[PDB]
C-alpha cells in the first residue's frame, strides 16, 4: 500500500510502543523511526489505506499513557509524490 | 476463560464507533477450529498463544463496561504449546 | 465475537415495542449453518462478511443498554472470503 | 471500490473545495455533482471503505470553513443495488 | 492557466459584479456562471495562480457592498483531475 | 454450575492489571475433555473435583463485580469421583 | 520558479502533513526537509510567486492543527544568491 | 528470551543506574542506550517476560530517585517482527 | 528456578495459608519456613521468575486477610551467591 | 482426612482450651502444638472438611473468651503436598 | 577487608533484601545472619572500608522499605579484636 | 579499580569543573565525557571505591555553585557486567 | 601558559562575543569552541593565570548583554592533566 501514517512521540520507549501497536494491529510496514530532536522520535509505517487507520489509531491509543506521551498521529491516504522524497523507506 | 491461538488481523473499517480504536484479531483454539474475533487489550503477534475471556467481563476488560466486546484477550501464555 | 454472513432480512410486525425501529437481519457463520436473527446496527445486504457481538454488549451495541438483542452486527469486514 | 462518501453544502464553491479535498485526500473517483434546490449541492465519491472514509474526513473538515459550510457527510461502506439507480455514475 | 477561482454571491447582479472585477482585475478567463439554487449564483474564473489570486481578491472586495453580498470566494491553485470533470468549460 | 477437575497451574506475566493477583488454574470437565482457564477463589491442588460458575457470577465470585472472570471456581466437592 | 516558501514546525509529522498540503495545493517543488535541532523541523518549497503563495498559505491552514503546531510561514518572492548556498537543492 | 524492557530518563547518570538495576535484578541481557535528543536516554533490556517484568520494576523504582528522574517504564513481552528492525541488538 | 519469593507474617497460620497459596498458585517449591522470633514466620519459595511472581502475589493476596497478617512479600529475582549461604535449602 | 484446622493464640492456656474443643467437636485428630515465639501458640488438627470446619468454628468460640484471646482460625481443605513438608505429623 | 558493616531489622524478609543490595553494590562478603529474638535480624558484612560504606548505603536505602522496616545502619572501619570473637565467620 | 562515579552537569563548564574536582580529590581515572544532548554533559571516573566516592562527592561539591549546577551525581560500587558494555574506556 | 577560561552562552552569538572580549582583554589563546546541545556553546581560553583572569571577567562582562544571555564563567588555575585530554587543543 502507500497509504502513509505516522506517530509522534516526545522520547523513544512511547514511540517504540506506539509502533507495536500499529504493527499488531494491521498489516502494515514499519518504514522508519525518525528522531526528530529535542526528544521527537516519530514512527512511519504504509500500508493499505483502512490498514494505516487502524494502525495509526490502535497505536495513538496505545501509547497515549506511556512515558511524556503522544505529540501526534497523522494518516495521509494519498501521499503527494513530492512528500515522497522526504519519507523513508527502510528504517535502520 | 479458555485459551486460544493468534491467527491474525482484522480490520473492519465501517464499525460502530463504541469500538474505539482497540486492534482486532482473529483467534481459534487450534489451527482448523472456528475462528474468532477478539479484542486485544495486550498486544500480540500472530502464533501467540493467549488468554481470553468472555460475557460481560469482556467488555471491561477491553476497557469500560459499556464496550460492545464479548471476547477479549487478557493476558499471553508464558508457556504452553 | 464471530465472523457470520448475511442472508436475507427479516420483518416481525408483532414484536415487542422495546425493539424500536432497528433492521432485523438473518446471519449464518457460511452457507448451510444454523441461521440466526441479529440487529442491524451498521446496515449490509446480503452476501456481507459482518462482525457479530453477543451476549449484553449486543445491547448497547443495538443502541441502548436495556435493548431486547443478543446479537448485534457492528461492523463490516474489508477483506474477507 | 463500491462504498459511497457524500458532501452535502449550501452553494457550488464549498462543494467545490469539498470535492476537490476528497480526490486530493484519496483514491476516490468523483462521480456526481448534484443540485438539490434551494442552494444544496451534493458531491459524490466512489472508492474502497477506507480510502472513502479517508476523503469524506478530509472533505468534511476542509469544507467546513469555507462558503455557508457543511450540511452533511456520510459514509455508506455497502450501497444497496436499489440505490444505485438513484446514484449517478459520471459527473457532468 | 489552469488554477480556479470562484465566487458565491446570494443574487445575480452581485454576481455579475464579481464577475466584472474579476475579469478586470487580472488575465482571467470567466468559465462559467452556475445558478446553484435558492437565489445562489457562483462564477468562476481560470488562469495563472497570481492572476486567479488577484481576480478574486479584487471581486470579493467590489462585490461585498453590493446585494446580498458575497457568500464565499475561494481559490484552488492546483485542481484536481476529478474535480475538473464538474467545472464549466465555457459560460452560456 | 459445572464439575470439572483440577489439571495444572496457568501463569501469564503479561496480563492486565484488572486481573489483581488471583491464581489462574487449567480445568476440565474430564481427562481429554476441552481445558478452560479459572480463577481459584478457594485454593485447590490439582486433581481436585470443583465446583465452578460461569457468566456474570464468575466476576464477583472472583472478588469484584468487574473482576475480568468469566469462569471461577467457588468450591471444592467433598464427595466426587 | 526562483520563489521560495518556508514552514517551520516542532515535530517531524507537522512538517509532512505541510509539505503534503503545500505539495497538493499549488505547483510548488518541494526541495528539502531540514532537521533544525530542538524538534524543529523546517520544510522548504520551490515555485512562481503566485504558486508558492498558495502553497504556504495551504500548507500553514493545514498544519496549524497537526502536532505541536506552526512556527513559521514564510514567503520569499525574490531570493538572493547569497542565500542560495545555504537552501537545499534537492530533499533526502 | 524476545520480551523487550524500556526505561527512559532524562539524562545519562539515571540511564546508567536504571541499567545497573535492571541487570542486578533479573537475568535480563542490556542490548542497547541509546541517546534520543534533547537529554533524553533510553536504555533497553531482552530476556524472559518475568524476568524482563522483574528487571523493569527493579530499574524504575532504582531510577526513581537519581538523575532529572524517570521518563517510561514499558515491558512487551512479544514485540513485533517489524519493530524488532528498529531495536538495536548489542550496546556499544 | 533460581528466584526467591518470601513472605513474612506474624504468626504461623498466616504463614501456612500463604505457603498454602504460593504453592497452588504456580510451579515453586516450598524451601524453608522460618520462625524468626517474635511471632515472625517467613516462608520462601524457589522457582522460575514468573511462576514465583505469581505465586508471591497470590500468596500475599490470601494471607492478607488472615491471622495478624502480611509484613512482608517479596520477590528477588536475580538472588546474588553471598546471600545463598543464608538461604535454607529444604524445610523442616 | 487430609483437611487442617489452625488456631493460634497468644498464650498456652488458650491453646490448649482450643485444642480441646476442637477434639470434642468433631473427630480429627491433633497433629501438632507449636510454639511460634513472642507468645503466639498454633495448635493443628486434621481430619475431613465437615469435621475440620465444625472442629475450628468450636474451637474459635471456646477459645475467644480465654487467655489473652484467639488470633487465627483458618481452615484449608486440600493442603498441598509442598505444604505437607513444614506440618507436623504427631504432636509432642 | 577487615570492615564491619550491619544492618538490622524486624523481619527475615527486609534482612535478606538489605543482604541481597549490600552484596549486589559492593564487594563485600556476607559473614553472618543472626536472630537476635523479638523478630531482630542483623545480617553482617566484611570487605574494605569504601565497600563497606557503599554497601552499607545501598542495603539501608533498600530496606527501608521492605517488610517492618530499618532498625540500625552502622559501619566500623577497624574492629578491635575482642570484638571479632562475637563476630561470626560465615553465614549457616 | 572498577568502581564508577557519574556527575551530570546542565552545561559543559560545570562538567569540566566537576571531572577537575574528581581529579583532583582522590585517584581516579577520567574515562568519558558524554554529551547527552540538550546540554547535559555527564563525566563519568573509574577507581577503587573509596577514591571514586571522595572524587564523586568532591566534584558535586565543587560545581554545585557553577553554571547551571549539578544535574545529578552517582556512585556505583559494583558495576555489572552487562553495563560495562555502555560505559566509555577512554574520553576523546 | 596552563590556566583554563571558559564561558558558556545559550546560543553562538554570545559565544563569539565573548570569546572577541576574552582575546581582545588578555594574552590568552583561544583553543576551542564547543557546541553542547540545547543551544549550549562554550568557548576555552588557555593562558598565564593573571591573563585568564582578565580574559574571562571582560568576557562575562561583555556577554552578559548580548543574546540569550550568559550561563556560566569559571576559571581553573590549574588542570589536572586527565581533564586534559577532555580539552580541546586548537578551534575548529
Amino acid at each position: 500500500g502507500i497509504a502513509l501514517g505516522m506517530i509522534e512521540t516526545r522520547g523513544l520507549v512511547p514511540a517504540i510502543e506506539a509502533a507495536d501497536a500499529m504493527t499488531k494491529a494491521a498489516e502494515v510496514r514499519l518504514v522508519g523511526r525518525q528522531f526528530v530532536g529535542g526528544g521527537y522520535v516519530t514512527v512511519l509505517v504504509r500500508g493499505e489505506t483502512g490498514a494505516v487507520n487502524a494502525a495509526v489509531r490502535a497505536g495513538a491509543d496505545a501509547c497515549e499513557r506511556v512515558g511524556d506521551g503522544l505529540v501526534a498521529a497523522h494518516i495521509i491516504a494519498r501521499v503527494h509524490s513530492e512528500v515522497e522524497n522526504i519519507l523513508p523507506k527502510a528504517p535502520q | 476463560m479458555k485459551i486460544m491461538q493468534v491467527e491474525k488481523t482484522l480490520v473492519s473499517t465501517n464499525r460502530i464507533a463504541d469500538m474505539g480504536h482497540k486492534p482486532l484479531l482473529v483467534v481459534w483454539e487450534k489451527p482448523g477450529a472456528p475462528r474468532q474475533v477478539a479484542v486485544d487489550a495486550i498486544g500480540c503477534i500472530p502464533g501467540d498463544w493467549v488468554l481470553c475471556v468472555g460475557s460481560s467481563a469482556a467488555r471491561e476488560a477491553a476497557g469500560s463496561k459499556s464496550y460492545p466486546s464479548d471476547l477479549t484477550i487478557i493476558g499471553i501464555i508464558d508457556q504452553w504449546n
